[PDB]
């Protein structure tokens, strides 16, 4: 049983400090077993074992006990894996001087030199008066394994690990507010680490674990438009690569090429599908991110009224060689009021090649007239090549997909434009990121590196609707929040002149909220019922309002965003002037704050940032604070998220007094009450929100889901104002107690 | 005798489970039981093929991990590999003849199709962490333990089969056969079905989950997350198959179909015991076959052995049997976080969600009451 | 004798296709045969459900028919029951016992699958137009002409299915068992099994597509559209069995895998060719009967006839055998791009 | 018509910028039916670290498929299919998985 130092150096067994190790891991706490932990992790203890497998044994037998009746093992495990994080990184448990930490780091190339370039000693000294070590205890296990497994400055190809959480807050602090007059940028730095550190905002994986460092792409979020041509596609595919080495998540809008058949150049050669181009941009995202801090992603979109939907709607199937088939790509279909009109009379639907209409394409998008009128034209032209379908055929084989694969997402363009912060005309929405989750404009290439095309880059934030008491403490955290987005706007490092070029013309940005389910379940409320409505929209007025207040005060301090005359922002609309009006018979909340003083206000003078609001799935970043995932609602009071960092158990929020007042996501009776929470927030919300679906058999006759359930709720989704659809979450009685 | 298609009508309503008559046309709307059905539209609804979990970060993860993890993965694999061959074959030819009613048949037809793409599905998993799937599915059918495992289980089918034959060429009886008299006894033949059916049982429920045990533990560390996702589905197939053999031989054996039978299920309940017990036995041994060069992390031959224990206890528990150890509690917890798939909140982009359904919507659109809905 | 486990290692890649060491374990690198592996693979594509299609229309067409189209309709409908209930049952035991490469043998295996999907269809078909389907089924059951049909399938099932058991119990030579004399010879088990493989063959290539144009002709005037695309869907998954089945007996005849196959089938190309041909006639006395109230609704009995002659002249001139009938032009095209797209 | 094409010789370097100039370089081609012969063997093998440790390297495996999914879109009007062949040392550290990429035996991932 003899243990093993770190580098060879044998040494006779010592359990018993690591039993007072347990000790201090278990102390304030109730209802555990340092006994049974000993039992569970004594088995595996063979003879010269290391201590880099005794603190993981001892770590994993002592986290595995998490359960709905002892759920403070997870805080025992959180404090056992901290502990060994803190061993690992500087031998001891003592931290290290801040000044000395990031020097030695400097010194490796780890940091960022402008760090100590702009810093002082001095300075870094009252910085480390600031840091509040003790903190770490607050961590749960899901929070420091992902933490661990992907945040903190790390070797890959090694595995070693350099500082802690702490130093993580307190220098990505740094590092957002070093270019402010030093008067106080301190107090701005001391104010926002607290802030961050007391998991009253949360911030993604790319800025978390890249704002220390010389790498520089902080933008969660890309999107990419493609062209008809063989330059534009080499384009999209290099920017694919360049921002997949640089942990960012694609949105392409690829339905622009022409279809199976069209004429190529002039009519000499014929054209031979999309799913080669499909295939090649699925191989470009998926060959050179998988080493990084993540996987490479990417979703990609196309018009319902496409020639070859019939086809392009299966790719992400299960049943198909791969010959004709993409399926790590998730994809996204876009419809809007004509073709469900078509669908309620029961008529067939049109598709034309979208190369092969004149104008159409962008009627579609821009003006809902222009393309009633524009599709009943070229039907009726007897000239075009054209095919025709049954709109029950396609509505339904659409969902079928989308409940078999579970990613079909669906888009309602004609929300994205006629209520948007952007004008439909001068600047439309085309597409959306990985996520369904925002909305900004763009515009196809023609070379990698020119000035002629846009790409959009999206940074994200998000508030904790869990840790706030009032209403007040949002409008701070939102001045906070909008400070440091727009410190990383002109801080990050673009690879591509034409992202560059968008990103700094529009300051666009995206902050949405997490804990959602805690705060409206200790509020008591449901999911269900239909009791929310007032509540929500309430908190997402005052989100809204705080949000256009703080970045209309830094406006005035630091001048407008450079394309502000084309957003519908300048003529003075707001989303509570131009809402979908269906929203009014499920909702009687009368609007707070100060609406018109601030219109007049952003009138005057102008907005920083044109995008202020988004709501974001938040599957990793919210783990950190323990929190829920968004505006989603748990699926047990011990929830396993499933991650290439481990399958981690987390305890839902305040489990041991809301016990008996949440809604897990397998006990409403449907989604239509959450569509309508979700309609509300979308009124509220300037761009986009990723919106699921959930579907359980077992709450239907015979065992079957009824395409009509399905079709209803696609049809309520958009009739209560719902720009997208994101997921499909479909159970399955898979029970097996043991 | 047997014959593919009978003239005689039956009401297959009132037919038994095994020994009927040649069964008639196959429907499935006047159904006897109906546990059967709803397992054959399960499994219908539960298809997968293994080329949707892209493993390339595995192959990295197995080439990277030590030379006694590799042996373990690999020799767990090749062993499912050849009894899922040999159970995928065996139902077809052995409990075809003797089924009397159609929803019982298809259900045999649709488990042994299951079989066939795990089969698949293992051979994929080991064609591509490694580069001599040659040796690897060679070293399958000669390596000593694997084959010992194998014949275990076979024996029973084959003396099964014959058993079957005889009862189907000669008839019920004593009869003489080249100079020699065999005793051709329904009654027997009843016995050593039920033999039959119990070993499978043992088979799909202790020694594939013990398998199954070893290669989530290596996934329970960061590493074969896309392995561990496809041996997920294949345990969820198998939690089904062990579900249905359970409830096919329960039923056969509480008295719904002969009292004769009852008795038959006393005495064979006697030898299924014993027979358990040395199913146990083999996978104890196995247990310490693989675990001799040193423990992983969280397994070894003392867990292990714990779960073989604990998973008897609770597969004879549910078979109606005895327990001949103590019913302790379970030593891998972790476990139901791959068998129970209700409250696991899988991150997607990530690593792909088992939790589809194929086809498993009813598809028959009331248009009118969608036309009276306005936009 | 027979087994499921096989204690030996032989080169699977050198055993005959049948009639050697039954297979051991499932291996899918070394692949002897690339036809027999795309077709699990494309199989394993096709794979589809009832519950996909709608029927509701279908059954207020129904309803709204006249009752000589209701009962060539549904009499149509029990043919193709009762033979795809014999061919989900039949191939598992008929010849599982009898392969020796774990290619044919999984091929197989999927085989019986796909035809029970297939009558899972035909249930299902049936109890969403109608609300007596036990008297539907029993009249399948009763009724004398697919009975007659059933004779001839079965009976060449159960003659290979006895052949092969006597051969996996006693050996061979002359035997006497209960004061009997059985000759069991490996020999007239071939012939045996080359017969009920021409017999698949035909079944394949012929029964199921007549019904398939039966239904079609019916389809084309915008009537049961449901029956439509679940028959497309069917003569796809079938058009996949009949390429499987006749690849099997080109390689079993050409002398590629067994020379004593090939000197066999060129004994029985008579019983092969007459086979064929009996079928035939009874596919188009079958029809003669169906239209018994006159004719369909556009169609008589000359275009089914020359439909039936030019899909089994051509089937057997793909598989190998002589032509049996005056080739003309094809009566009835629409049908052949209808089926595969 | 300007255009007389024939094989083409191309050499991809061991950075991003080079490899996606490589795969336009080869698709550009590729539409004029032509065929490519790529001197791939510069790319670093797996385990290599990118960005002294920042990130960890997947292999040459993705950017052979790369060029292939490239090189195999838009030739099917045409005269000549895709065609294109790779070149790497036999010292390369993965020369043990590379010469296997041809045969059946494995999976296509
Ligand atoms: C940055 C990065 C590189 N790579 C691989 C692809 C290229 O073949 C190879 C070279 O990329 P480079 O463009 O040379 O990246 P680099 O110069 O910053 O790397 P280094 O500091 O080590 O010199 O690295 C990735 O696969 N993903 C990535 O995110
Ligand atoms: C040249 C070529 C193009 N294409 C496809 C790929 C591109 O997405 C699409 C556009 O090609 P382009 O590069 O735009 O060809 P072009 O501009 O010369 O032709 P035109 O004037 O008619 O627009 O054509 C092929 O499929 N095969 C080919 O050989
Ligand atoms: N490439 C990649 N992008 C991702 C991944 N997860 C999220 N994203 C992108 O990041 C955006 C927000 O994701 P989010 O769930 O908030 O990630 P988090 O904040 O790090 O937990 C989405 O729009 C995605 O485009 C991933 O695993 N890989
Ligand atoms: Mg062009
Ligand atoms: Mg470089």
């Amino acid at each position: 049983l003899l243990v093993t130092k770190r580098d060879g150096s044998t040494e006779r067994i010592n359990l018993d400090k690591i039993h007072r190790v347990l000790d201090w891991a278990a102390e304030g706490l109730h209802n555990v077993s340092i006994s049974q932990v000993e039992l569970r992790s004594h088995i595996q203890f063979y003879d010269g074992i290391k201590t880099s497998d005794i603190h993981e044994t001892i770590i994993k037998a002592a986290a595995d006990l998490i359960s709905r009746d002892a759920p403070d093992y997870q805080y025992l495990a959180a404090r056992l894996a901290i502990f060994h994080l803190r061993k690992k990184a500087y031998g001891q448990f003592e931290p290290p001087a801040l000044y000395d930490h990031v020097v030695k780091m400097v010194e490796m190339g780890k940091y960022d030199n402008h760090l100590l370039e702009d810093y002082t000693e001095e300075e870094f000294k009252q910085m480390d008066t600031f840091i509040d070590h003790d903190r770490d205890m607050t961590f749960s296990y899901a929070a420091v394994k992902q933490l661990e497994g992907k945040y903190l400055v790390q070797n890959r190809v090694t595995g070693e690990i350099y500082e802690s959480a702490q130093f993580l807050y307190i220098l990505v602090a740094a590092c957002l507010f070093s270019n402010y007059p030093r008067e106080t940028r301190l107090q701005y730095v001391k104010r926002f680490y607290d802030a961050v550190s007391t998991f009253k905002i949360s911030l993604p994986t790319p800025i978390m674990s890249g704002v220390r460092t010389p790498t520089r792409q902080f933008s969660s979020c890309v999107l990419i438009e493609c062209g008809d041509s063989l330059d534009s596609i080499n384009a999209t595919s290099s920017a694919i690569v360049k921002y997949v080495s640089q942990r960012a998540g694609i949105g392409i809008n690829a339905g622009r090429i022409r279809a199976l058949g069209s004429p190529i150049r002039g009519g000499e050669a014929f054209h031979t599908g999309c799913i080669p181009f499909y295939k090649h941009f699925q191989t470009a995202v998926k060959s050179c991110s998988q080493g990084g801090v993540r996987g490479g992603a990417a979703t990609l979109f196309y018009p319902m009224w496409h020639l070859e939907v019939e086809s392009l709607l299966v790719l992400k199937n299960n049943r198909g060689v791969e010959g004709n088939r993409v399926r790590h790509m998730d994809y996204g279909v876009q419809i809007n009021k004509l073709m469900y009109t078509r669908l309620l009379k029961g008529e067939d639907i049109t598709l034309f090649s979208p190369s092969d209409v004149p104008g159409l394409y962008d009627a579609f998008f821009a003006d809902q007239e222009e393309f009633e009128r524009l599709y009943t034209k070229y039907e009726k032209d007897d000239s075009i090549r054209k095919q025709r379908v049954k709109a029950v055929e396609l509505f339904s084989l659409m969902m079928q997909e989308r409940a078999s694969t579970g990613r079909i997402y669906i888009q309602n363009v004609d929300h994205c434009n006629t209520h948007s912060p952007f004008d439909p005309a001068i600047a439309p929405v085309r597409q959306s990121n990985l996520c369904l989750e925002i909305a900004l404009p763009t515009k196809p290439l023609n070379d990698v590196n020119d000035e002629n095309g846009e790409i959009a880059l999206c940074t994200l934030s998000a508030f904790n609707l869990g840790a706030i008491n009032n209403l007040d403490e949002l409008e701070e955290l939102a001045i906070l929040a909008v400070r440091a987005l727009d410190a990383l706007l002109d801080y990050q490092d673009y690879p591509i002149p034409a992202a560059k070029r968008g990103a700094m013309g529009r300051r666009t940005l995206g902050i949405g909220v997490i804990n959602f389910a805690y705060y409206l379940a200790k509020h008591g409320k449901r999911y269900s019922d239909g009791s929310a409505n007032n509540l929500t929209h309430k908190t997402f007025e005052a989100i809204q309002y705080y949000l256009l207040k703080a970045s209309n005060e830094l406006a005035k301090e630091q001048g407008a965003c450079p394309w502000f005359n084309e957003t519908t922002y300048a003529k003075g609309i707001l989303p509570i002037d131009t809402y979908k009006k269906d929203l009014d018979t499920i909702a009687n909340e009368p609007l707070h704050y100060d609406w018109e003083a601030l219109r007049e206000s952003i009138k005057t003078h102008g907005l920083r940032n044109s995008t202020l609001s988004a709501l974001m799935p938040s599957e990793t970043s919210s783990q950190i604070s323990n929190a829920t995932n968004g505006i989603e609602p748990p699926r047990g009071y011990v929830s396993i998220k499933a991650s290439k960092d481990g399958i981690l158990r987390q305890v839902v929020p305040d489990y041991e007094h809301l016990h008996d007042a949440y809604e897990l996501l397998w006990e409403m009776p449907g989604n239509d009450g959450y569509l309508q929470l979700v309609g509300i927030m979308q009124k509220f919300i300037d761009q986009s929100i990723s919106a699921n679906t959930n579907y359980d058999p077992s709450r239907f006759p015979s065992g079957k889901v009824p395409m009509q359930q399905l079709l209803k709720d696609l049809l309520t989704a958009y009739k209560f104002g719902v720009k997208t659809l994101y997921y499909q979450n479909t159970r399955d009685g898979a029970e097996d107690a043991q | 005798a047997y014959t593919t298609f009978s003239q005689t009508k039956n009401d297959q309503l009132k037919e038994p489970m095994f020994f009927g008559q040649p069964v008639n046309v196959a429907r499935y709307d006047q159904q006897k039981y109906d546990i059967f059905e709803k397992l054959i539209e399960k499994q219908l609804s539960f298809f997968w093929r293994p080329e949707q979990v892209d493993v390339s970060r595995d192959r990295i993860d197995y080439q990277a991990l030590p030379e006694h993890e590799k042996h373990i993965f690999i020799s767990n694999l090749k062993y499912q590999t050849l009894l899922d061959s040999i159970q995928g074959r065996s139902p077809n030819v052995a409990l075809l003849p003797l089924i009397s009613i159609p929803e019982l048949e298809t259900w045999v037809e649709t488990w042994a199709f299951s079989e066939t793409i795990h089969s698949r599905s293992y051979t994929h998993i080991i064609r591509n962490i490694v580069n001599d799937p040659s040796v690897v599915f060679d070293d399958i059918v000669t390596n000593e333990q694997i084959q010992k495992r194998a014949e275990g289980i076979s024996s029973y089918y084959d003396e099964l089969i014959e058993m079957t034959s005889y009862w189907h060429l000669l008839g019920e009886g004593t009869h003489t056969v080249n100079g020699k008299t065999v005793t051709v006894s329904l009654r027997e033949l009843k016995k050593k079905l039920y033999l039959c059916l119990m070993s499978v049982n043992a088979l799909e429920a202790i020694r594939f989950y013990v398998s199954f045990a070893c290669s989530f533990a290596f996934a329970e560390r960061e590493l074969m997350e896309g392995n561990a996702k496809i041996i997920r589905l294949i345990a969820r197939d198998e939690a089904l198959h062990l579900t249905g053999t359970q409830h096919m031989l329960n039923l056969l054996r509480s008295g719904a179909d002969d009292p004769e039978m009852a008795e038959i299920a006393e005495e064979c309940k006697q030898e299924c015991y014993d027979l358990f017990v040395q199913a146990a036995q083999q996978e104890k041994d196995w247990a310490d076959y693989l675990f001799r060069d040193g423990s992983m992390i969280g397994l070894n031959k003392d867990i292990l052995c714990q779960y073989v224990e604990y998973i008897t206890n609770i597969r004879m528990q549910a078979v109606g049997l005895d327990l001949p150890f103590q019913t302790r509690s379970n030593p891998i917890p972790w476990i139901n976080t791959w068998l129970v798939s209700d409250n696991v909140q899988v991150a997607p982009q990530e690593v792909e969600v088992s939790s589809y359904l194929v086809g498993q919507i009813d598809s028959e659109v009331d248009t009118d009451d969608l036309s009276n809905f306005q936009l």
